[PDB]
């Protein structure tokens, strides 16, 4: 279960937005690729993610 | 679809609703086989319902046929960086029965150029900060020069389609995501991603490319 380390705003619409501190239920680690697929612990929204943005607890 | 219409309803037999579970999530595709349905890649998920035969996707019809995805063929090319090679195959758990509501859209027993017009229609959000649409809407697109995705994370031509006007609003959003771009009426592109803003046009799986990959599956299954 990771969190966020700085704010973030993405360019695709595949992929969410978020801030520091928000928190992650990653999906789909699977796929190559910098990206996870998550789910917001804040908003409660899915979609892919940077992996060096994202921190584990 | 953002800045369409709301479609004749069940004119688009083929129309797939995906309803996906890891939370839930909801995506299109599209009907090739009795048994088939053809997708996108980040649409994956634990499991799958499909619902075929709808217009409005919150009002229950008798046109309807929800069936369970009982196998997923995701592309193994598939790469979340560059989004490349988003295309799926799902094998439905039980063949489905050819009504009028409920279609199939075959691929003839030919790379498409920048130019012509095309449609793709779907459930997906009318505008950036709305909601999806309850009722299937479309909306008719051009074909681009593919320098007019330039700016997209690695766009290529060869797997890629760069579909919608940057002069107009029309364009495929989020939700949309699977649905079949229909070239004079055969599916030639899988709507992928697009920006955030929702400026177009957006990027769309090349169909001609992984035709083969096609090919294979339906046959050895």
């Amino acid at each position: 279960l990771f969190v966020a380390l700085y704010d973030y705003q993405a360019d695709r619409w595949t992929d969410l937005s978020f801030h520091k501190g928000e928190k992650f239920q990653i999906l789909d680690a699977s796929p190559p690729g910098d990206w996870w697929e998550a789910r917001s612990l804040t908003t409660g929204e899915t979609g892919y993610i940077p992996s060096n943005y994202v921190a584990p607890v | 679809i953002i800045g369409g219409t709301e479609c004749k309803p069940h004119s688009r037999p083929y129309m797939a609703y995906l309803e996906i579970v890891t939370p839930s999530k909801f995506c299109g595709g599209f009907l090739i086989r009795r048994n088939f349905v053809l997708t996108a890649a980040h649409c994956a998920g634990r499991s799958i319902t499909v619902t075929l035969g709808a217009h409005n996707i919150t009002e229950e019809e008798d046109t309807w046929q929800k069936l369970e995805v009982i196998k997923q063929f995701r592309h193994p090319k598939y790469n979340t960086s560059t989004l490349h090679h988003d295309i799926m195959l799902l094998k439905l758990k039980e063949k489905a029965s050819l009504t009028l509501a409920v279609g199939t859209l075959p691929f003839p027993s030919n790379f498409v150029p920048p130019g012509r017009m095309c449609r793709v229609a779907g459930w997906g959000r009318t505008g950036v900060l709305k909601p999806g649409s309850d009722t299937l809407q479309e909306v008719k697109l051009r074909l681009m020069d593919p320098q007019a995705c330039s700016h997209f994370r690695d766009f290529d031509h060869n797997l890629q389609l760069c579909v919608g006007n940057p002069r107009k609003t029309k364009s495929a959003f989020k939700g949309d995501s699977g649905g079949p771009l229909l070239c004079a009426g055969v599916a030639q592109g899988i709507v992928s991603y697009g920006r955030s803003d929702a400026k177009p046009p957006a990027v769309f799986t090349r169909i001609s490319h992984y035709r083969p990959w096609i090919n294979q599956i339906l046959q050895a299954n």
